[PDB]
């Protein structure tokens, strides 16, 4: 994978010119899979 | 820009360079490593481990019959059995074993290298046998007088069914060359000598029993040899492409 | 003491679950690249349903039918886990989930007479394919619990040096000195688990490399018989049987 | 459930001076193959020896030093400007016969591209043209003509590189959804079939295909490619018995039979 | 002059490269980030909807 | 041989970018020479 | 057992003033050739001398800044698309005189290649052509035509390049099995043969040979090759009598006997 | 990428050039250094070391005999008995030794010189001669009494039987070319001058003994004599590929 | 002469690779000039 070692150095001025980020983790994605106000717990039933 | 100068060599193509170079999935994460038996890092892991000589390579002789060294009950003292040059890189016996192969991907060789025979007849079946090696300077030896001044074991048929002898590295040079292609080299000049074995008593059965028997021959590196200069095997060829 | 003057005891015992296996005439035991067969790691795993682990129910040797060491015997193989894909809880366990995954114990066992003499080759081969024919044959590459002939054994079936067979785990039955050969073998392959009925990871094979002799008027009818034992055995994903 | 370890060495081993030996306890020369251990005598126990600081290294045989190095995988010419080859290794023997040499690994590659004009005659040509080496993964669409939609790339990788400047290159990491590529198979490419063209090959050592042209059309010539690997990160298992008969086809190992290996000699007693 | 050799790759125009190159206008300052709702890093986010 | 002193900094991002391994050592070779169970002495005999 | 000690300079001996000497004691001058010593007697010794801090250096005479430039070893043209070398350095007496010089030495090589197009005239073209030059060692087989299955080059080392970049250049370690190269033998090649083709010729100075070939057919005309070689890192032995002979032949060192080497003049007396 | 401006010379092969390239076998493991006598690191260490003046070389003289100054009974006195230009690099009985050859595989040259003589008459056979080394400036010297002027040393054959006559480096410059080639560079300009042998008495022996002996010239570098700019020796040479 | 300070990084990984040695120097020519086994002083005769 990835290297833990690698040299990062930006030789130019602008950001635009430098190389791709590296970082590429993701994120919980609730804001799009259960975007809803009351909690619904897995253990429960949704709807009351 | 920094200033710089190019030189020779720049744009080629060496096949054993060995460069840093763009990846074309530099965020690609693979498989994880997982636990497999067997790993082996040196290929001298694997030429340590014994494989059989095509010791019996004659006419008579075809297939798995090839391995076995023929042995029979004598009615004359000191018979020869068997004869063999000891490098293991050259044409014959030693070029399909494990330790041939593997020296054949090779220009150069060093190291002491083991022998080791096991008898196959009944139980009842006994005899001694010695097996010589002859360092190099003259032809093979033309009796078992002339071999027992040589490096040698007196092999006697037991419950321990095998012997071993091994022919040390004595040599010049502390490498040989794997070919003893003459012609265009004169690589003669690094034949390891050879190997020979001989009836030390005789070969001696029951009423009825079989008369003949056979011995297989086992061949490998000792843990101080070592092979240098990689070459591609000249056993491995194509004359076109393949289906 | 074997321990003490550092020998190999000839007499052993191989008990796993309601089976034992006992021999007088054995040559140490070898243990396929010094490996034990062993569980799967959590961080070699992928599969994620918790799996079955039947224990002495498949973890015991079966005897597969004798073989007969003919005067024309070129030598005779099974592969694993086909061999026992229909016998036992084993074999149950195998056709009732798509992933599997074990070790074994081998014991081949020939005894002929001290009159007798004969070298036979046992080699436990992972990933041995019987390649000689342009399109193999299903009863060739599955012989299932009788197992199949050697046609080709001076290129093992495969194109290769019978004599360097031995780079694999293997030992030899030499009647003159032994009767019975047994290997432990690891789960070897380049996945964590995989199907039973589609991929055989281990061939053993019985060679003779010395033909059998003996003299004249002794006992002509000499079997090879085959016993293993499944070991550290796991099957995940269940459904119904299937078998190839 | 490892009972055998294994210790680095940077070296072979060394000799140390030994003597005479005259015993019934140690007996070094007397083994027993049976065991299916290979012999354990040393050269200091079968004569005398003398010291020998022994630093000859170990390092060329390493799997590093043996695969890492260059080697040709494919070869052709385009057909109306595009080139369609299908990524596997049996095509070429002698990178072939290398690899089936262990039975698992794991390793990156560095693939080089060297690509010249060839006219009608294959007589070389000194013209300098643009060409595109397109990285098709299996489900993707396969570009059917030198100018198809597919050439615009916009996921597959693709690398665009001209005859007249030096070979192109790229490494590649271990891209199998297996643990290890496996260079023997004993089983099936799928349940319900048991023809023997579907027997020995794991599918997952394929990865695709690399599809070929020049940019724009040529006239009346074509381009002439030829794609090596070199393994890098080398890690290896389970070595196996060496190739000891020709190659006869790309995707099987099928063979003719044979009585023999090396060639005969008159007698076994003459060397 | 750094005495330099250049290497197989030189020239190759690799699209999955990743290389640091001139900037068409080196000191241009582009709007500043807003707060938008949405926000995706990782189409993971998407394909578990 | 191989030098005491070489530069070997990472330029890329992904490990398969990097060049050869530089270890080279080899391992005792048992696990493939000596696969056995009972220890079995050089000085002693093999079976008993 | 090294009696005589070797303290290293990095510049010639300075002179001391000196005065005059009249004595029966000290007699620098007197000498006596027989003992193989050359004279000790020093120039402050026969002549009053000055002061004189010399600071004249002693680097350009050192094995590395005499060997340590290329000369040319191989020159060729390819026939048939491919021409095979026995790697050998007889062929051009510059670089060989020079190694003669030594009778043992132990160095790295740095190999240039330098490649053109030549017509059947042997008139040099502005063709820009892919190249191959492949080490083949000993024991490898040899390629027979410019297309055989031996370029695939998989394990033998070989660098492509082209007529249109710069040479091609790539090092190569000291490679004897022996613990030196030799440039003088008095031996034969083999035992049991006494033949005068195998005297003074030892075997391991031959490393192998180096094939070349253009990677696709040339239009009727051929590749001209010149392979230079650089000693590095030059340890040598042993220095030897120069060459005074003119060299006839690429393995031997047979030379035609001569009654004189430098020109005759009238007399011992004109200088 | 690093922004970077590639300069002239780029390309270009100087066979002279010294950068770091790519190995064919990155990781071979040589030999190990054994010890061996003789080892050499500066080749000043050959040419301070003796060797034999081509002196006598003239028709008359074949082979060996090109190595003996002829010396005989006089029948007057003051005569010569050799002459020689000092230039270790030119064209001469010089050339052919180790400090001439390695002399002419250079542009300039710096040094005193050792040039030693052996008398090897007999036992009986007396002698006493002048061995005069005359700087710069005009023609060698016409007579003894012209020579001795110069550097010189007066040899009496004896016990000890050679002498060392030093031509100490006195030249303007602290170097000179190694070649007095005039019509091209105008070279005579370093002419370092000459060496020129007189009777100093009489070569004097016993009844019947021979009346004519012979004198080995040698020569070598002093401790204080360096080389510069290497050059091809223009001695070897080739006119075709070598059999 | 030598510059007393430059650059010496080996960018290789075996020592073949490296440029030239940068010693130079000589060492007292005694083992070719005078290999004798008694000393014979410049200020006594050679031989007695
Ligand atoms: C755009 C750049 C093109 C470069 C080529 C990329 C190739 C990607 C495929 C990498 C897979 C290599 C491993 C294959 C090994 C198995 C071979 C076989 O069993 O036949
Ligand atoms: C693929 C790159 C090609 C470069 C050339 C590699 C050559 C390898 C051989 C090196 C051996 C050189 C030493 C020979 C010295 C002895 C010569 C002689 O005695 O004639
Ligand atoms: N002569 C045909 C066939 C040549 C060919 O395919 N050669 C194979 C071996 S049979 C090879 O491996 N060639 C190596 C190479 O040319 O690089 C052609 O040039 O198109
Ligand atoms: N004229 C012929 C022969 C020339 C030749 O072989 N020359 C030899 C000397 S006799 C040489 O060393 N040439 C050096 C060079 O051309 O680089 C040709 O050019 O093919
Ligand atoms: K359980
Ligand atoms: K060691
Ligand atoms: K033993
Ligand atoms: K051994
Ligand atoms: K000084
Ligand atoms: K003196
Ligand atoms: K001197």
């Amino acid at each position: 994978g990835s290297n833990i070692h690698y040299t990062n150095i930006n030789y130019y001025e602008n950001a635009a010119s430098n190389s791709l980020n590296k970082q590429d983790f993701t994120q919980d994605p609730e804001k799009f899979t259960r975007p809803v106000v009351d909690v619904m717990k897995e253990a429960a039933v949704p709807l009351k | 820009g920094i200033p710089t100068l190019y030189t020779p060599g720049s744009g080629q193509f060496l096949t054993t360079d060995d460069f840093q170079t763009p990846c074309m999935l530099p965020k690609f994460q693979p498989t994880p490593v997982i636990d497999i038996p067997g790993e082996v890092k040196n290929f001298l892991e694997v030429v340590q481990v014994e494989s059989l000589v095509e010791i019996n390579n004659v006419e008579s002789a075809e297939g798995v019959a090839r391995y076995r060294i023929p042995l029979n009950v004598q009615d004359a003292m000191d018979g020869q059995i068997m004869a063999l040059r000891v490098d293991p890189g050259i044409d014959g016996p030693m070029q399909s074993t494990l330790l041939g192969v593997f020296t054949r991907y090779y220009a150069q060789w060093s190291g002491s290298l083991d022998f080791t025979f096991m008898f196959c007849g009944t139980f009842m079946t006994t005899g001694k046998v010695i097996i010589a090696y002859t360092p190099p300077g003259g032809d093979q030896p033309t009796n078992r007088r002339q071999a027992m001044l040589g490096t040698h074991v007196v092999w006697d048929f037991g419950l321990q069914s095998s012997i071993t002898l091994v022919v040390p590295w004595i040599s010049s040079g502390h490498f040989r060359g794997t070919t003893l292609e003459n012609t265009i080299y004169k690589y003669r000049y690094y034949e390891a000598g050879y190997i020979t074995m001989w009836y030390q008593t005789n070969m001696v059965v029951p009423p009825n029993f079989p008369t003949t028997a056979s011995i297989l021959m086992f061949v490998a590196a000792q843990p101080n040899f070592s092979l240098r200069i990689l070459k591609d095997r000249p056993d491995i060829s194509q004359e076109g492409a393949l289906q | 003491s074997a321990e003490a003057c550092g020998y190999s005891d000839r007499v052993a015992q191989l008990t796993l679950g309601n089976s034992t296996i006992t021999t007088q005439e054995a040559a140490n035991i070898v243990v396929g690249y010094g490996r034990w067969p062993t569980s799967l790691r959590d961080t070699d795993a992928t599969a994620v349903d918790k799996p079955t682990q039947p224990g002495v129910s498949a973890e015991r040797f079966y005897t597969l039918p004798s073989v007969q060491w003919t005067n024309s015997f070129k030598g005779h193989y099974w592969k694993l886990p086909d061999a026992l894909s229909e016998l036992g809880l084993f074999g149950q366990n195998l056709q009732f989930h798509y992933l599997y995954r074990g070790g074994w114990v081998i014991h081949v066992q020939c005894n002929a007479t001290k009159f007798h003499q004969g070298t036979l080759l046992v080699v436990a081969t992972p990933e041995h394919k019987i390649q000689s024919a342009e399109s193999p044959a299903f009863a060739r590459t599955n012989p299932g619990e009788q197992g199949a002939a050697y046609q080709f054994p001076f290129t093992f079936e495969d194109g290769t040096a019978l004599g360097n067979a031995l780079i694999y785990p293997h030992q030899w039955v030499n009647l003159r000195t032994n009767n019975s050969a047994t290997l432990v073998l690891p789960y070897v392959n380049a996945l964590p688990m995989d199907s039973g009925i589609r991929h055989n990871n281990w061939t053993l094979s019985v060679i003779p490399i010395v033909p059998l002799e003996y003299a004249a008027g002794a006992t002509t009818y000499v079997p090879i018989t085959v016993t293993i034992a499944p070991m550290c055995t796991e099957y995940n994903g269940l459904r119904a049987a299937v078998t190839q | 459930g490892q009972v055998i370890k294994s210790a680095v060495r940077s070296t072979v081993e060394n000799t140390v001076q030994s003597t005479h030996s005259i015993t019934t306890e140690a007996t070094p020369a007397l083994q027993a193959a049976e065991t299916g251990a290979t012999s354990n005598a040393s050269d200091e126990s079968m004569i005398e020896t003398r010291n020998v600081v022994n630093t000859h290294g170990v390092a060329e045989t390493s799997l590093e030093a043996f695969y890492g190095r260059a080697g040709l995988v494919a070869m052709f010419s385009t057909d109306g400007g595009i080139y369609r080859w299908y990524i596997n290794f049996g095509e070429y023997v002698q990178l072939r016969a290398k690899l089936e040499l262990l039975t698992y690994a794991r390793f990156d590659m560095e693939f080089t591209i060297v690509a010249q004009v060839v006219n009608a005659q294959s007589k070389v040509q000194d013209f300098n043209v643009d060409y595109q080496v397109m990285f098709v993964p299996p489900g993707a669409s396969v570009p059917e003509n030198q100018d198809s939609y597919q050439w615009q790339s916009s996921c597959n990788p693709s690398v665009i590189s001209n005859t007249g400047l030096p070979p192109a290159r790229v490494s590649v990491p271990f891209m199998s959804s297996a643990n290890a590529y496996s260079f023997s198979y004993d089983g099936y490419t799928q349940f319900g079939d048991t023809s023997g063209s579907s027997y020995g090959i794991v599918p997952s050592n394929y990865l695709g295909m690399l599809v070929v042209r020049t940019c724009e059309d040529l006239d009346g010539t074509r381009l002439r490619v030829r794609v090596y690997a070199k393994p890098k990160h080398v890690k290896g298992w389970i070595p196996r018995s060496p190739r000891m008969t020709p190659y006869k086809s790309r995707y099987t190992g099928v063979y003719t039979d044979t009585t023999k290996f090396c060639a005969n000699r008159a007698r076994i007693t003459t060397a």
